[PDB]
Formats: structure tokens, C-alpha cells, sequence
């Protein structure tokens, strides 16, 4: 049950630096005043992202950080899948008051895929098909979250955070925590955000990101908080900090690591050609018998 | 014959049959071409460690790379940096020489050392 | 070289020639009164 | 291969440690010796013993 | 391992072992200089003849 | 989480999403049971020559 | 599982002896350290040196 739409909401896409925003808890382990050095895929300090303002299509790939701004709960939905049809399993996210609603198979989206809202809010017209499935799930302010999917587990975090500057992305350190998992796997390659209410929306500012495998330096407190994290692959400071595994360094020197020139190309050869067949005659002969 | 490397101009001698030398525990130095029957020779092309001076994260958050024993000539984010500096060492990115006479804080090695002021 | 790399002295000979000229021209017109 | 691999991994390093402990043996005999010249530079260059 | 990626992953799994021959090797060189700076610089300036 | 040791009484903290704890070098120091959600402890019992 | 634990048998026994090793070089330089003391001790504490 849906239509097309005639405004194309079509915007650049702004930038801005990333700074140091997407740091999560990589395991469920308990630890005091102690800094346990990990390697994951995080996302890289000091980037800029593909900030947008219908909606459009954006790749999987290895994860992503989907922060979102808003004031008194926006944003809503998310659709995931790598063809978005009901030819391939697709995933279907609806955020509300409560933790979590999920729905996991095979839709029917159209071009201008959108809840609805009526004002008491009752509307469902996102996709118009649903063949089969088994799997359901149940349970100003800027809020958070990452998607991560591995080895067939589908993982959420989460974390809101009041903000009062207006553009820009804060200044400051706020760890992510475990919220929702599921033993789920499928390849996913792309999603979309879903669109509230024809629909009049334009300041709906939700920033992108991607994550790469890196290794940090996280620092845990004495309740177990992450409250602080250093990249390594960074700058030849951040490197000391990885390799003495503290915050603090001493005036000195000291050797991280070593290089090496690589090869270029390749200048394979061979002896002189000499001693040409005589094929001349046998090709070329007079009489053939 | 395998190998990876940098191929100068040799000035060596082979007698007429010959094909490559090689200096001591197995190791070529030296091919003589199968076409233009010339001696080229062999010199694999450089490595080596990094080290980084620093005055303390206390006083400052800004460093210089030294790369050992190694030219000043293909050095590559620290590409350009500060003026580069060539020494017995190796090549310095990120400090200044200056030509006065101080005492010693970080010993570099090859008769240098550096301090902070920048980075000197 | 095959990964094993020889870094160095700090000092330079000339360096230790310059420290050995001082000890022995400070004990030639000094004696011992230099080391304390 | 893997094994093969492993063979190497094994031998080379049971060489490199046996250098390692070479080298640290004489360098305990090269720091007394040089211990040894500190005091000799003491007593007899800078006094007479 | 000499420019391979296989022997690299093999040697991983193989503990820390480079870090603490490593380690060894950089105090040894540290001795030394401290061992030569010790012997000959007995000495607060430089006099001249 | 197998293991053997004696089980105590302790006042760590645990936020609500963890299960056990551990200090350095991957030993285990704490545990939650599973069951009255409460902060356990962790001890091998003793040994000695 | 013979073989397996084999190989976790020998890892840890090359381990052990390595740190033997060190802790015999650290030992008997410590005991020159020692010797060095008990020197200056009976020679600049009890007397005029
Ligand atoms: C229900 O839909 C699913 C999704 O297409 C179908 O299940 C697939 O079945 C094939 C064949 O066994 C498996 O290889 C796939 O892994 C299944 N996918 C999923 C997501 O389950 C299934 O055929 C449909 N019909 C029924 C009755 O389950
Ligand atoms: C770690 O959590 C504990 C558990 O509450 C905190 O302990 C008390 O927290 C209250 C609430 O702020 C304080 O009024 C008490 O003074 C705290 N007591 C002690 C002994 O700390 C503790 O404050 C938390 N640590 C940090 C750094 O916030
Ligand atoms: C391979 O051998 C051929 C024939 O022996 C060489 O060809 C001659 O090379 C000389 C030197 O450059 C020229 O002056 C002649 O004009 C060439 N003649 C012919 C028929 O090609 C050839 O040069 C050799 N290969 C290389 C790389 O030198
Ligand atoms: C670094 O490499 C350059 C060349 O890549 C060296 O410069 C050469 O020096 C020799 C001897 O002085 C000259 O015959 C060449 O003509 C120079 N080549 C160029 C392109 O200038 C330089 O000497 C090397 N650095 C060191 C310290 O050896
Ligand atoms: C775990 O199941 C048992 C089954 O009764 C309950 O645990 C305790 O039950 C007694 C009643 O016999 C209550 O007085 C306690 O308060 C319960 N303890 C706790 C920690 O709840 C209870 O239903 C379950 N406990 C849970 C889910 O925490
Ligand atoms: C980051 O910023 C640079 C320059 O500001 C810009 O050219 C680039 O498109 C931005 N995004 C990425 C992914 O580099
Ligand atoms: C939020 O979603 C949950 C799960 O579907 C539902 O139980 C709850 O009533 C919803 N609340 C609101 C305010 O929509
Ligand atoms: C993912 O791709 C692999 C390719 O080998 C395939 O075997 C698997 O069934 C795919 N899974 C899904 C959920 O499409
Ligand atoms: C045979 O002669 C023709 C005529 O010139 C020529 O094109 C061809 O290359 C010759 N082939 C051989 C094998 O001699
Ligand atoms: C570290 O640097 C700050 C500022 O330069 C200085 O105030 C402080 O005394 C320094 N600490 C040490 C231990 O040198
Ligand atoms: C090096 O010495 C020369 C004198 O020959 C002087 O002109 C130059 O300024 C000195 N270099 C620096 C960086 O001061």
C-alpha cells in the first residue's frame, strides 16, 4: 500500500570530521584500573562523514555507524538486505518507546517506502507482500547506535546523549554498550532509513560512517567504563602510547616499528633467441609430395 | 636466477665463461646479462627500523622520526613534515638542524642528539 | 644483510680521541689535583 | 607446507636463541673487563696507586 | 620468515617471542654505550695543551 | 565457566551487562551466578611445598 | 590428543628453560652487585679507604 512522490528531497551531501566518536564494548568481561590492548573493527579517529539530509541507498559493507540527531524521538525505522525484495530474506527494524521491534524476511518494498503517522498513531504501509518467515523479535538529544554483523550474529549497540551545540558533532568521549543480538546471519549488503509523516520532513539529520580492523587501547576505570581509547595506526605518537601501553610517555627514544621498500615490477629474462628452426623450407618448399 | 633488488653498473671482470658471481655464504652479487653480455650487479633494496623522539607527553604532543641507516631519498603520513635532515644515522623528518653546541638530553647516535626548543 | 642490522657507537673516535687528548694533557700539567 | 614451515620456524629459532645467549654471556665478560679499565683509569691516571 | 605471509601467520600463533629477544638485544646495545661513556668519560671539561 | 576454587562473599560492582570479571594475564577473579544475579568471588584453594 | 599435548609440552619446557636461563644471568650478576656492596662497605664504613 504505497504510492510514488513528486519532490525529490535530493541533497549533497555535507562533511564533517568524524573525531573520536564510536567506541563500544568488544566483550561482556568485567575489568578494574587496567588497559587491555584489542584489535576490532572500529571506526577510524579523525574522519569525516557522509552526512545527508528521497533517502537514499547506502552499501553494507563491514558495518556502520548510524548516528541519527533529533528531539523527542524521530527516527523510527530501517530496512536491511542486499536486494531489498521478496526474492531474497530481508530485515526490518521499528524503534519505539519500548527497546526493540524486529521482523526478519522477505518484503515488498516500493519506491517510497514509509510507516505513516495519524493523528492515537495507527499506519503500516511500508512494503504490500510478506510470503513467509520465523524469526520475530519483541522488548536536544543525540542518539547512537552501531550495526554490526558477524559469523551470523547481528549485533546493536546503542547510547543517548544530551547535546546543546547545534552543527557540530560534541567534543567529547561517551562508550557504546551491548543491547541487542541476535543468532541471525544473512549478506546483507545494503540498507535504507525509513521516512515519518504526504510526507514533510527535511531536517532530519542522520550521519554515516564506516568501520574498519585497526587496533585500540582502551582504558577501563575502576568501575569498568571505558573512558578513554587510543588509535594506533594513527601518527608516530599514538604508536609510543600503543607500544608502552600507557598514557603517559617519558622524554627519550624509543623504536616502534621498521620498514621496508617494496618492489616495484618485474624484469624477468631469457637467453638470446639463436638456432631458428628451418621451418623456412618445409613452409615454403618447392614441391610438396 | 631470482632475486629482488636494485641493478647499478658493475666494473668487474668475467672470464669468457662465466655466468654470475657471488661474494661469501651463498649470496649472488653480480649477474652478467644473457643478451648484451654485460655485468650488472645486485643490491637488495634497503629496510629498517623507526624511532621516534619525543619531549614528553607532558610538555607536548608533537614528535620527530628518525629512520635508521637509510638514505634520504625514497623516505615514503609524516612524507614532508618538517625540513628533512640527512646524518650517519639516517634520515631525521621533523627537526631543524642548528649549528651551535649544546649538551646532550636524547642521544641519536653518530655524534648527534636532539632537545626541544620546536625540536632541534 | 639479511635483517641483521649494526647500529652506530653514540661516540665518534674523533670524539674519543678529543676525551683522551683532555685526560692526559690535564695530567701532564695538572697531576691528580684535576680528578677531585 | 605447514609443516614443512614448521620445521624452519623451529630450527631458526632455536638458532636465534642460542646467538642471543651467546652474545649475553660475552657481554657479561665485556662489562667486567670494561669494569675492569674504569678502575685502572681511576686509581692509576688519576693517582698514583 | 623472509617476505612471506604465510610464515608470518604461522609465527604468530607461536607466543611473543621476538619481543623479549628484542629486548635483549637493546639492553645489550645500551650497556655498551654506558660501558664506553663510563670508561673514558672520567672528565667535566676539556683542557688543552 | 569451568573451574575449581573456593567461592566467597565480595562487593565488586558489575554493571548490568557483564558476567565475570578477571584482573590481568586472563585469570578469573569474579563471577554472577546465574541464578540470584549476586557478585561471587573466585580463590584456587591452596597449594604449597 | 598424545601428539597435541606433546607439542603443549614442549612449548611450555622451552619456556620454563628459557626463564631459568635469564634468572641464572640476572643472578650472578647481582651476586658482582653484592660483592661490590659487601666491599664498599668493609672498606670506606669501617676504615678510611
Ligand atoms: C520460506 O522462506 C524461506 C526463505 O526463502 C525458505 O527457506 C529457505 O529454504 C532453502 C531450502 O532449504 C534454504 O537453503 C534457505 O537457507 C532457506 N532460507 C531461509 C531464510 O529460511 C523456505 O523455502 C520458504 N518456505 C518454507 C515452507 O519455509
Ligand atoms: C562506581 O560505582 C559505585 C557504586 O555506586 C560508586 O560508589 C558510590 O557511589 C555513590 C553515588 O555517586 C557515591 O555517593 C558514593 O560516594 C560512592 N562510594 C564509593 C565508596 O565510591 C562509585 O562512586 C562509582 N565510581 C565512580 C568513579 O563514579
Ligand atoms: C641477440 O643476438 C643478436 C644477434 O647475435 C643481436 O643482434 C645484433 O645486435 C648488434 C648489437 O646491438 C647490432 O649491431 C646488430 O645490428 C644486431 N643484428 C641483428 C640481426 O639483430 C642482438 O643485439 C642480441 N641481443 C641484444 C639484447 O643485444
Ligand atoms: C643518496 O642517493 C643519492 C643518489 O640516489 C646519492 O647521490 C649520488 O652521490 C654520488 C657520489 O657522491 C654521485 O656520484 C651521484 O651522481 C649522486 N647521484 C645523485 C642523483 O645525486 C647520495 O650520495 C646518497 N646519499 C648517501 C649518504 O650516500
Ligand atoms: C528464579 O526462580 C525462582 C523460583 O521461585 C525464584 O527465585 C526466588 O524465589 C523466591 C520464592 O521462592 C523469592 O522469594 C525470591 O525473591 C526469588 N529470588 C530472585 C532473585 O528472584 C524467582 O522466580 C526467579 N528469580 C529471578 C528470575 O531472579
Ligand atoms: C573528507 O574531506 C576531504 C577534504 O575536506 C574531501 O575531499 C573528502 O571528500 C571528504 N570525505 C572523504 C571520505 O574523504
Ligand atoms: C513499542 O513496541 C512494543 C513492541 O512491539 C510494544 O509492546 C509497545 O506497546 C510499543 N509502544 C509504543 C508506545 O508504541
Ligand atoms: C551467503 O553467501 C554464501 C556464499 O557461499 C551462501 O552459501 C549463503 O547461503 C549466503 N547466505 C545468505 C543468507 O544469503
Ligand atoms: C613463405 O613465403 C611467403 C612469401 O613471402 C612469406 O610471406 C612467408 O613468411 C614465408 N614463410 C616461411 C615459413 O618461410
Ligand atoms: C610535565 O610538563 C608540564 C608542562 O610542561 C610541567 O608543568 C610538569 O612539571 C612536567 N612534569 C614532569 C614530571 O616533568
Ligand atoms: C651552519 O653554519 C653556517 C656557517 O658556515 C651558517 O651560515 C648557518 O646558518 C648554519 N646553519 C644553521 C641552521 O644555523
Amino acid at each position: 500500500q504505497c504510492v510514488n512522490f513528486t519532490t525529490r528531497t535530493q541533497l549533497p551531501p555535507a562533511y564533517t570530521n568524524s573525531f573520536t566518536r564510536g567506541v563500544y564494548y568488544p566483550d561482556k568481561v568485567f575489568r578494574s584500573s587496567v588497559l587491555h590492548s584489542t584489535q576490532d573493527l572500529f571506526l577510524p579517529f579523525f574522519s569525516n562523514v557522509t552526512w545527508f539530509h528521497a533517502n537514499p541507498v547506502l552499501p553494507f559493507n563491514d558495518g556502520v555507524y548510524f548516528a541519527s540527531t533529533e528531539k523527542s524521538n524521530i527516527i523510527r525505522g530501517w530496512i536491511f538486505g542486499t536486494t531489498l525484495d521478496s526474492k531474497t530474506q530481508s530485515l526490518l527494524i521499528v524503534n519505539n518507546a519500548t527497546n526493540v521491534v524486529i521482523k526478519v524476511c522477505e518484503f515488498q518494498f516500493c519506491n517510497d517506502p514509509f510507516l505513516g503517522v495519524y493523528y492515537m498513531e495507527s499506519e503500516f504501509r511500508v512494503y504490500s507482500s510478506a510470503n513467509n518467515c520465523t524469526f520475530e523479535y519483541v522488548s536536544k538529544n543525540l542518539r547512537e547506535f552501531v550495526f554490526k554483523n558477524i559469523d551470523g550474529y547481528f549485533k546493536i549497540y546503542s547510547k543517548h546523549t544530551p547535546i546543546n551545540l547545534v552543527r557540530g558533532l560534541p567534543q567529547g568521549f561517551s562508550a557504546l554498550e551491548p543491547l541487542v543480538d541476535l543468532p541471525i546471519g544473512i549478506n546483507i549488503t545494503r540498507f535504507q532509513t525509513l521516512h515519518i509523516s504526504g510526507w514533510t520532513a527535511g531536517a532530519a539529520a542522520y550521519y554515516v560512517g564506516y568501520l574498519q580492523p585497526r587496533t585500540f587501547l582502551l582504558k577501563y576505570n575502576e568501575n569498568g567504563t571505558i573512558t578513554d581509547a587510543v588509535d594506533c595506526a594513527l601518527d608516530p605518537l599514538s604508536e609510543t602510547k600503543c607500544t608502552l601501553k600507557s598514557f603517559t610517555v617519558e622524554k627519550g627514544i624509543y623504536q616502534t616499528s621498521n620498514f621496508r621498500v617494496q618492489p616495484t615490477e618485474s624484469i624477468v629474462r631469457f637467453p638470446n633467441i639463436t638456432n631458428l628452426c628451418p621451418f623456412g623450407e618445409v613452409f615454403n618448399a618447392t614441391r610438396f609430395a | 636466477l631470482t632475486g629482488t633488488g636494485v641493478l647499478t653498473e658493475s666494473n668487474k671482470k668475467f672470464l669468457p665463461f662465466q655466468q654470475f658471481g657471488r661474494d661469501i655464504a651463498d649470496t649472488t652479487d653480480a649477474v652478467r646479462d644473457p643478451q648484451t653480455l654485460e655485468i650488472l650487479d645486485i643490491t637488495p633494496c634497503s629496510f629498517g627500523g623507526v624511532s621516534v623522539i619525543t619531549p614528553g607527553t607532558n610538555t607536548s604532543n608533537q614528535v620527530a622520526v628518525l629512520y635508521q641507516g637509510v638514505n634520504c631519498t625514497e623516505v615514503p603520513v609524516y612524507s614532508t613534515g618538517s625540513n628533512v635532515f640527512q646524518t650517519r644515522a639516517g634520515c631525521l623528518i621533523g627537526a631543524e638542524h642548528v649549528n651551535n653546541s649544546y649538551e646532550c638530553d636524547i642521544p641519536i647516535g653518530a655524534g648527534i642528539c636532539a632537545s626541544y626548543q620546536s625540536i632541534i | 644483510f639479511n635483517g641483521l642490522t649494526v647500529l652506530p657507537p653514540l661516540l665518534t673516535d674523533e670524539m674519543i680521541a678529543q676525551y683522551t687528548s683532555a685526560l692526559l694533557a690535564g695530567t701532564i700539567t695538572s697531576g691528580w689535583t684535576f680528578g677531585a | 607446507a605447514e609443516v614443512q614451515i614448521d620445521r624452519l620456524i623451529t630450527g631458526r629459532l632455536q638458532s636465534l636463541q642460542t646467538y642471543v645467549t651467546q652474545q649475553l654471556i660475552r657481554a657479561a665478560e665485556i662489562r667486567a673487563s670494561a669494569n675492569l679499565a674504569a678502575t685502572k683509569m681511576s686509581e692509576c691516571v688519576l693517582g698514583q696507586s | 620468515c623472509g617476505d612471506s605471509t604465510e610464515c608470518s601467520n604461522l609465527l604468530l600463533q607461536y607466543g611473543s617471542f621476538c619481543t623479549q629477544l628484542n629486548r635483549a638485544l637493546t639492553g645489550i646495545a645500551v650497556e655498551q654505550d654506558k660501558n664506553t661513556q663510563e670508561v673514558f668519560a672520567q672528565v667535566k671539561q676539556i683542557y688543552k695543551t
